[PDB]
């Protein structure tokens, strides 16, 4: 597993990869591993399948469950404490077999600097949490060697779709060494998912960008 | 004296009913609309519950505000059990019969309020909306059309049982509303005006505020 | 006075149950036919309970929704429990007989309800259907032919002291039914109408929609 | 009696609410200013609840100094299991006519008590100060510019209803404060004062002590 | 153990067979491994006969018992949200000896498409759940030489009875290979069960459909 | 009758403490002392609480007696919790208007006491001595100069408005004191007499014997 | 009537201290001496409590009984937590005010007791013997002398009021207090005696039984 | 890590380094390590991040909230004994693995001596505390380093401006020989933290004072 997560000027990008693995033994091929917990926050998750997908899920309803009550989403800060909060109440489950850790991206709505609204928290298996900026992080089998390409490519970020690029491209690097991760599958015409957020909100990017992007990386690095 | 008891306990919430101000729903070409007269600016008397079903009450604020967290608390947790898709707002009305039904008899004092629960089909489908009203004793019933709660309801509700525009416009039934409010009675943009937009894509609500409301507000 | 206070209880209850509609549910043919006056569309009197028992209750709807939720949770349990063929419908007679007995001593306000449990032969298997009625005070009897209940019983239940045919067809019972109903008064296919057919492999329920009733629906 | 029940219960404590001493807030320039009556050195009537949210009341001193520590302990650990700038007072706000609610039902006696909380903008952000006022009944309501609260309320109230400067100074709200509080009656610098200042980086509350306070108080 | 599901133009087919082993040594021969969950739901179950049986068992009621409740049956959603939960609540059973995994399959009588209703949801030891979407799937001790077989056995798959003939001879193929999953028995007359579900409904396959299916298989390999 | 039932309340509460023997409390030079009428040899009604705080109370003795070890509880565990110099008696005298507070509601009767908690300033610190009454409805007041209770408080507090030499001796506060009390009635070295004395290192407290007592008594 | 209602325990409980028998205790040059009729010959009115202190109640057996065991509970427990020597009778006076206290409150029905609490200096020690009688509303005092209780108490007490030798003997004392006894009324050597030997080196208990009793007895 | 803590005669100054490492690992550059718990307290905080973060935070919360109910904020000695309780309240947890030691530095507006209210408190893994007074203090993977360098380099100690020196001075020297302390980032330009305390209160020193500070130390050791 790889899910990278990027900060350009408008705003932030998230994408991870849909491979899933079982020993060495492929039992999945179109995971979706990065989900629009609300209008401003993607969340994407690494490790243990089925807490992963009941990480996500629940943290969705706990935040606009806060909203429905109290009339007013959660503050950024509010929303990264609750996410640690809940990955340290499966610290018990964590250390017999069941770790999960999820990567927060975000648009803050209330930043000072619109254009720095972009935000990147990375987790901890002890529910310790460091808002990142550096503009890139990852989590996964292969976050080691997306970060590192993801380090040199970094400078090509200009915008929205140059961020994308730079996204998919390390996520091709990830699956590149790390057989856990998985690139696009021309054959089954499956490509990692993304997610962007900007002032507008949070959006799906939709597969043909991607599978576009990705062609692009095939036939240059080919 | 169990009978004449239960019959103070009807009075007593009842006249807290009467002596509170006004709300109305009801259902238009869009979905639901929901007009209530509030001068605060943050005293909320309608609220949303889950994707496609809405809440609004009249009474004494603190007790019906209650009911609606519980509301939104039931809502939120039988979605996770389950699916999204798996929550009423029949249930809702359901849960919140049973409710003050408790309360009418467990409580000292009864709930001094009146409840509206209403469900406008999901996206794509088309259902006819559905809106549920429960009364303090733990009555409910389900009117097609319209549902008119607190103060005098009568001059409220009977201005309605005529200019009830069937499938009307948005700025139409507020109009229809605003000015079957003032019946039983102004109305300025100074109130608390909300909608169940069937045509949203997951979550059916939306406030308007105070500047895009005017452009349908109606002239008395 | 514990015997005067019995007697407001009682009272209570059985004016609630006067002014609430009216249900009536009848042996024939096919098994048992069950139909009650009902203008909403989703608070449904008339349910499913088992395999092949069924509820209809009239009164106060939070109330008896209330005790029918229980009588499906006590069927499921009994049946995981033993096995499905072990649910008799004379068991859920009884444990309504207990819960209304206990209410009508143990919680301040009595319950506003009159149950019917009915209960229809297995599939293959011929055996006179069932019916039981279980009042609010928690005491039962099983009618052999017939059961009214909600409203004013007298000239509803007299109607069918004669109309009642022993071996009657479906749209032929509920001719008699929908006829008999309307003597304690209109009757339109905006109602409550669902059998249990006795003919049915498992599941002896079916409820009758809006077309498929029309069918079979009496003209008045 | 359910219904007289409650009459007596408002009585006793709208009784012991005139008896008690004399509190005001209102909304000027800086933020919010809070002034009152207050003979004791120790025993105050005002204080802080969290980084922009404030607290004051009149009454019996045990009574709301319990409300006011309950306050502080849902601000902290509401702020903590969150982020501090998820905390409202338009929260606590609720959550007293919440709990002064339960009491007026619950509890033997009411408490004897009547509420403020005011929230003032964060930091570099520029907002409508805000005050609410919580009655022993479990009431809210929200007023736009000034609170009075203690003793006879008229006089002193209608001496602000001209009174008040909307955008005022520390020192000239001060003024148009205790001024109108002896209006309900002297006023010397023994009393209590203190402002929510939305100035300050943080922590927006700050108790003006004796001689600073000197140096903005009316001339009676 | 081999249970498995397919996805054909009108619906779902979902066969296994019937060994049951206990060691090395043939214990059962007979036994029914796919149920009929519900009116659109079949579900298979591998692993610890005493746990299957009962996930099985109490699973209908589960669903049934919503239905009686609420007036109307669970989103498929909802079915499988549920099925899984009883899954996770078995991890701890299943951690000492006592494992059941389950295989749901479906008709969605509200997909949007009614020729791609037929739904394969695969569940995993923790409570996680992959939709399938790529029309066929296995559980068991010889899932793996099923999913394989079935992998070039499934161009052919047209309709129903076209399906229903691949099942029959994936389950052939995995008793080919697992000592534990157990092919037709002639000698004794005992087949694969099947159910096979489409917008009528869910129904069990006669034996003679598949005992026919069986022979043919027999000769043509033979 | 709710609020009548407050008054009856009162009224047995109230007589309790007037048929009751009398205590005073009065601040003077070396800090506050504790002077009351007490025949009993062992059964005190002044006590020390923690280093610098004091207890003195009139009234049924198992009852403050109990109040006071609930004190010495609070205190000694508030203490070792934060700091020995966090305590307050200010505190103290909060908890006391909380506990007799709730007694005057949910204790079946209330309360025959009244309460004084005095603390004066740490060894090398000077600070005015402070001053707590605490009644048996949970009322708390904060007196100055001195504090009177038990019997009748008039002709003895009247006494003392005139009598109280605000910066007095040891021995002439007692004169002033011994005097004081004799008013509402004698006053041999036969009673209780304790002092905070504001000069000791850590614990203030100190207990007036009976010979030692006598080089100070006032002649009458 | 929370007043009136304590009057009427009050009277309940008086009445049948008045009813049962009389029991006496009082200081001599030995120690205390406990004297009560008691025509039972196994039914004690008089105990030990712990090594130097003692215990005496007229009253309804089984309530006093309940105390008395309670004491000896606590007595041993408190000694083994510190030491025996910590034990002081003044303690078991004040947890017997406290229990009564409670019990005239929280009990139904008041107890019909009396007691009396006696310590009696340790062995090489000399001090004055202690006397404390606490009555059935928890009231506690400490007479220097001697203590009277159930029955006619102004006879038997006033006898007592002369016939007091200050420093009496063991024969002396038990003469003066039957006699003392027999006023308010023929006590024969069928009654109840024993005494805190302050002359015994652990254990201070000792009963007097029949033929050494004759030895000291009053002749009439 | 390191967390260093000085005494001069105005007040106190404590600083520390901003590297997180996990194994060998550099995982965190920028890490705020010393917080300004009230506003005579600074509160610096060794191990494991997720518990450090949360005892910074709790802390902080405690004391304010002790001030808003009593009116007062606590002793000295009182905000000591909390501090201890808290770590002691850890001793479970830190047995497993999450271990974290804090260091407490303040100003008490009460000594008698105003140029001697700075106080250094040092904790104890089982929630002793041992109030210093010997000028300085350390904790963490480097604090044996500091405590050394920091020994010689204490006459220089003579105001505020001149003890902060010493501090950031034994941080260098630190991150000179634990690897796990990290120096300053010219190339990145991340300087190590610091707070100082005086009667005035606590107040966050400017990163330029620091990274003028540093180059100095750099220069004269280059
Ligand atoms: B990946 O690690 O993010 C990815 C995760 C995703 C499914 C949320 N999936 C994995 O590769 C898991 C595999 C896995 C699994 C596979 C098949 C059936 C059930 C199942 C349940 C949990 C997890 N494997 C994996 O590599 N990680 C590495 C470290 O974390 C735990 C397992
Ligand atoms: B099959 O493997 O799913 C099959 C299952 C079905 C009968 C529910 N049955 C098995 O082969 C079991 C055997 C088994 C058993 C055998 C004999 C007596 C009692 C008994 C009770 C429970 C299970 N064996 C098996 O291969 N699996 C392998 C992995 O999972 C656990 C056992
Ligand atoms: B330091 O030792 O004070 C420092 C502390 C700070 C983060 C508050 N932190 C560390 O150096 C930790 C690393 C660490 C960590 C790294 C990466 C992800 C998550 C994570 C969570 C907790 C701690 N390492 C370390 O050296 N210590 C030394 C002994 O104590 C525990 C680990």
């Amino acid at each position: 597993t790889t899910i990278v997560a990027l900060k350009y000027p408008g705003g932030v990008v998230m994408a991870g990869d849909r491979r899933s693995t079982q020993g060495n033994m492929i039992s999945g091929r179109d995971v979706r591993k990065v989900y629009i917990t609300d209008d401003y926050t993607a969340t994407g998750i690494a490790g243990t399948a089925a807490v992963a997908v009941e990480f996500a899920r629940l943290y969705a309803v706990e935040l606009e469950h806060y909203e429905k009550l109290e009339g007013v989403p959660l503050t950024f800060a509010g929303k990264i404490n609750r996410l640690a909060i809940m990955v340290r109440g499966n610290l018990a489950a964590a250390m017999q077999g069941l770790l999960a850790l999820p990567l927060l991206a975000g648009y803050d709505i209330h930043a000072s600097d619109p254009q720095s609204a972009g935000r990147i928290v990375s987790f901890d298996a002890a529910g310790g949490w460091n808002i990142e900026e550096e503009g890139y992080q990852a989590v996964g089998s292969g976050s080691l060697f997306a970060k590192s390409s993801m380090k040199k490519l970094y400078s090509q970020v200009t915008d929205g779709d140059s961020g994308l690029r730079v996204a998919v491209e390390a996520l091709y690097d990830a699956a590149d060494d790390d057989s856990a991760t998985g690139g696009p599958d021309l054959v089954r015409g499956i490509f990692p998912t993304a997610v962007i957020i900007d002032a507008d909100g949070a959006v799906d990017v939709p597969e043909s960008r991607i599978a576009e992007l990705a062609r692009a990386i095939i036939e240059s690095r080919s | 004296s169990p009978e004449q008891a239960m019959r103070e306990r009807s009075e007593l919430a009842r006249k807290g009913i009467a002596r509170a101000k006004s709300v109305v729903a009801l259902a238009y070409a869009g979905g639901v609309l929901f007009v209530a007269e509030n001068p605060s600016r943050s005293l909320q008397k309608i609220s949303e519950l889950y994707d496609r079903v809405g809440f609004a009450a009249a009474g004494k604020f603190n007790e019906f505000d209650n009911l609606r967290r519980g509301g939104i608390q039931f809502a939120d947790t039988r979605g996770y059990a389950y699916d999204r898709r798996d929550v009423t707002g029949r249930q809702l009305a359901n849960v919140y019969a049973q409710t003050l039904g408790t309360i009418f008899t467990e409580q000292a004092k009864p709930y001094e309020v009146e409840l509206c629960v209403a469900e406008v089909a999901h996206y794509g489908e088309t259902k006819r909306p559905e809106l549920y009203r429960i009364t303090y004793d733990g009555s409910i019933a389900d009117e097609p059309h319209f549902v008119v709660m607190g103060g005098t309801t009568e001059p409220i509700a009977n201005a309605l049982k005529e200019s009830y525009a069937e499938n009307a416009s948005l700025t139409d039934a507020l109009r229809i509303a605003v000015a079957a409010l003032r019946a039983g009675s102004l109305g300025v943009a100074s109130l608390e005006v909300a909608v169940l937009d069937a045509n949203r894509p997951r979550r059916a609500f939306r406030r308007i505020t105070g500047s895009a409301l005017q452009a349908l507000l109606v002239d008395q």
